[PDB]
RNA sequence: UACCGUACUGCAAACCGACUCAGGUGGGCUAGUAUAUAUACUCAGGCCAUAGAAUCAACCAUGUUAAAGGAACUCGGCAAAAU
RNA sequence: CAUGGAAUCUGUGAAUUUGAAAUCUUCGUGCAGAUGCGAAGGCGCUGGCAAGGGACGAAGAGACCCUAUGCAGCUUCGCUGG
RNA sequence: CUGAGUUCAGACCGUCGUGAGACAGUUCGGUUUCUAUCUUUGUCAGCGAAAGGCUUGUUUUGAAACGCCUAUGCACAGUUAG
RNA sequence: UAAGUUUUAAAAGGCUAGAUUGCCUACAUUCAAUAACACCGAAUGACCCCGACUUACAAAAAGUUUAGGACUAAAUUUAUGA
């Protein structure tokens, strides 16, 4: 329940393998902002990106729809 | 090449350290062509905190790099960007190397000035809750051809039709 | 330590079972008074799952159904919104009211964030379908649905003409009592 | 303003009763000149 | 039982202990306060004040 | 505040030589009486604030009380012409 | 009709314990169901800041339930259950 | 099965210990129970999560015995003292 | 893991003793610390790159891919080791 | 899950390495943060997940269904008889 002697360099760095994190191999890079994210997420101005100029999306048009406005 | 010398003793010292720094900086390791570099110092976190970001941009070109920063959730990333967009302003604005060229050739971390603190063990005894700091050293080289990008660019959810 | 996903049931969310429930009946008032929130991932699947159940109880317009959503509900400016406008809204569409959008990781703790949306608004992100396709009478799917026992389901006005023969009459009005 | 420290005053008086009585011969009485005005010494001497 | 609590404060017992009158009141604590000043502290009793 | 209007002007040391006069006594010990009046007066002041309290805490349970029917008697008003209206252009 | 106290805290993150310490710290006031200052829910009032986020590890702590038995367990029905 | 740790992630962030280590098994030998010597054999390398047989694990230069020009307190028909 | 008995500190009974005390004589009561460094062991995982020459079997505008032996990867895997 | 239900021969049975043989349009992202659901699964020529409807002759795990998420395309169907 105690070390015996002092861990060396080469063993300390052997042990310290588990602490590494690994490089990712895929990223989604909005090409007008230069955002970058995982394909599964927006990261768009809805979310946190000070740097959205709405050019992310490019079609948006949805002008008709009827209902009861509850007041 | 300076000529010229400060008023006080304090500001002339500084200078003289700089100086000397920038020769030990060119002819040594890389050094050579031109090269832009920055310096952070005193980052708020602990050199293993630092140095579990920094084995992931190295060696990697800088558009990858800023990708492998920008993907992870970590404290230590967001110092790590800040290094690396003022490495990338030094060489871009400061020198006149080309864009999309640029790999992080050289970066590593290495120790700061501690603040010593004290933690309240039982039965009596005391402890530590030393606050860790640590500096950035960031070198941008500039490749002889565009490099692979490592990382396959795909389109975001919002490109969607 | 029961095993709750693996095997399809509701999420802990680490909480007690009924500051979950709790949880979750204030997280369906706020997602249809503000129509779009944003929250953890486990909280916003748990969502979707709850208001697929309290929008369909709106759905059915009863007395039970009222009462029973006035103690899932607590808003009450929204238990009127929930039978009517969202009642009206959904009323021929057979679940999937809600999508869910992930947006990244929150300060705080780095957990994983997603937006949660009530679909066919103005104001959502991404078109809706409709919730039925009028079929073709000359294609094979309308065959497949006369020989096997299938309704027509077709797409339909809030009052089709087939009552409006009953309202016109003026001997069937009673003169409101 | 912890143990009633007694400051630098003089007192006016003493309790008979518990309510104080003021001596009135131990009033603050100030004699001020007749008139400090247009008055020719200034605290000020030119140089 | 848990220790480490015996300082319990009062000025009262402060100042009727380790005061100058108690120290002036007898003659080991002159020489107490004189050594006091032989030593060069800055305060000579726990009840100084100016 | 938290007092009535007539709570100034009104010097209580009357109450004090009124109970220490026709109960003769009182006077066994007068030092002992004082503090039990004194106690009393810092009572009375805190007192008043929890009857303040409790006044406007009850009148403002109804007053929300009220506004809340008035709210569902607008919404179900505003319902009823949206019905009318759909019914109506059925006809029409 | 002078002089001193009057901020803030005071079962506590502000006092005594090296600590933002699960410990120790005196007196007084109080509404309903209701009936005792006990007990369950609540009034006035206060609080949900000092690690957060999901999930089915093993194991540990604390509990609920358990067929047929029932101290056969164990140094000792200790511990639980039971009245 | 319930609650809270533990296990995963993010943030804060100790200590006991430490001659240097790149520390295998068995048998023998040996200051007389060997990771380090001899003979034979085995072993891609490094970890996470677990169990603790070994490292004569760690934690006290006093558990017990003996010794001191050793101390201390106590006892008495030990000795001497007003 | 227990501490039921073998180390104490409290007390009683009996034996011996002038007494402080002794009893391996009977009794009642009397702190079991430790978060695993590496040696084993269970189990779950990461690392251990290649392309070699094709004089390319062919083509002109020894570089480019094409066709070969096996090199990795993957699958089934000795009448095949342990 | 056992207190329940099956099976426990010569050699049977398992684990790790593997001569060979065969094949290759294989950079490894998403469907929920602990895939153990799922690699003997799916990603729109998709019922993989989720929702909706029905079932007391399932006191509820199956059947229909692309409503929602795994984005995506046109000059003969916004698309499988999913
Ligand atoms: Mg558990
Ligand atoms: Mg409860
Ligand atoms: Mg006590
Ligand atoms: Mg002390
Ligand atoms: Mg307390
Ligand atoms: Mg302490
Ligand atoms: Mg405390
Ligand atoms: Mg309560
Ligand atoms: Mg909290
Ligand atoms: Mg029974
Ligand atoms: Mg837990
Ligand atoms: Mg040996
Ligand atoms: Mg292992
Ligand atoms: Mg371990
Ligand atoms: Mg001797
Ligand atoms: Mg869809
Ligand atoms: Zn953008």
């Amino acid at each position: 329940a105690t070390p015996k002697k002092k861990l060396s360099l080469h063993r300390r760095g052997n042990r310290r393998v588990w602490y590494w994190l690994k490089r990712k191999t895929e990223v989604a890079k909005c090409s007008y902002c230069g955002a970058l994210s995982g394909r599964n997420q927006m990261f768009s101005g809805a979310a946190g990106n000070s740097a959205c100029t709405g050019q992310c999306v490019e079609q948006a048009p949805t002008p008709p729809a009827s209902s009861y406005p509850a007041e | 090449p300076r000529n010229w010398m400060w008023y006080d003793a304090d500001d002339e010292r500084e200078e003289r350290r700089k100086e000397r720094q920038r020769l030990a900086w060119a002819m040594g390791p890389g050094g050579g062509e031109e090269v832009g570099a920055a310096h952070l110092m005193d980052v708020p976190q602990s050199m293993k905190k630092m140095q579990r970001i920094v084995k992931l941009v190295r060696g990697l070109p800088y558009p990858d790099a800023v990708a492998q920063c920008s993907l992870v959730p970590h404290k230590a990333a967001r110092y790590m960007l800040q290094a690396l967009e003022a490495a990338h302003a030094d060489a871009t604005e400061v020198k006149g190397l080309d864009a999309e060229r640029l790999v992080v050739g050289t970066v590593f971390v290495t120790r700061g000035a501690y603040e010593p603190g004290i933690s309240y063990h039982s039965k009596g005894r005391p402890g530590s809750k030393t606050f860790h700091r640590s500096h950035i050293r960031v070198v941008l080289n500039q490749a002889a051809e565009r490099p692979a990008p490592f990382a396959r660019i795909v389109a975001p959810l919002m490109s969607r039709r | 330590a029961r095993v709750r996903v693996r095997l399809g049931d509701w999420n802990r969310l680490n909480r007690k079972w009924q500051h979950r429930v709790s949880m979750m009946k204030t997280m369906v008032t706020q997602l249809l008074e503000k129509e779009r929130i944003r929250t953890t991932l486990a909280k916003a699947k748990t969502l979707q799952r709850y208001a697929d159940k309290v929008i369909t109880l709106g759905k059915q317009g009863t007395r039970e159904a009222w009462s029973e959503a006035r103690g899932i509900v607590r808003t009450d400016r929204e238990l009127h919104k929930l039978f009517t406008q969202v009642a009206l809204r959904y009323r021929e569409r057979p679940g999937g009211f809600t999508r869910l959008v992930r947006a990244g990781w929150r300060e705080r703790d780095a957990a994983p964030v997603a937006f949660v949306e009530l679909v066919d608004r103005p104001g959502e992100l991404r078109p809706a379908n409709p919730a039925l396709q009028r079929p073709n009478p000359l294609s094979v799917q309308a065959w497949i649905r006369q020989q096997l026992g299938q309704p027509a389901r077709e797409p339909s006005p809030l009052l089709p003409p087939s009552v409006q023969q009953y309202l016109r009459e003026e001997n069937r009005i009673q003169q409101g009592r | 303003k912890r143990v009633h420290v007694d400051r630098g005053d003089v007192k006016v008086g003493r309790l008979e009763g518990g309510e104080f009585q003021v001596l009135p011969h131990l009033r603050p009485r100030y004699f001020v000149p007749a008139d400090l005005d247009k008055f020719q010494l200034k605290p000020y001497v030119e140089v | 039982g848990n220790r480490g609590n015996t300082y319990q404060p009062s000025r009262r017992k402060r100042v009727n202990r380790h005061g100058l009158e108690k120290r002036l009141s007898t003659p080991q604590g002159r020489e107490v306060l004189l050594r006091r000043l032989r030593k060069g502290r800055w305060r000579i009793t726990v009840d100084s004040f100016r | 505040p938290f007092g009535p209007p007539g709570a100034e002007r009104s010097h209580d040391w009357a109450t004090y030589a009124r109970h220490l006069q026709l109960q003769p006594e009182n006077r066994r010990d007068l030092k002992r009486y004082r503090a039990r009046f004194v106690r009393f007066m810092q009572l009375r002041e805190l007192d008043w604030r929890e009857a303040f309290q409790r006044g406007v805490a009850e009148d403002s349970r109804v007053s929300n009380k009220v506004a809340r029917a008035k709210a569902e008697a607008q919404r179900q008003d505003a319902w009823s012409d949206y019905k009318q209206a759909m019914w109506q252009r059925a006809q029409l």
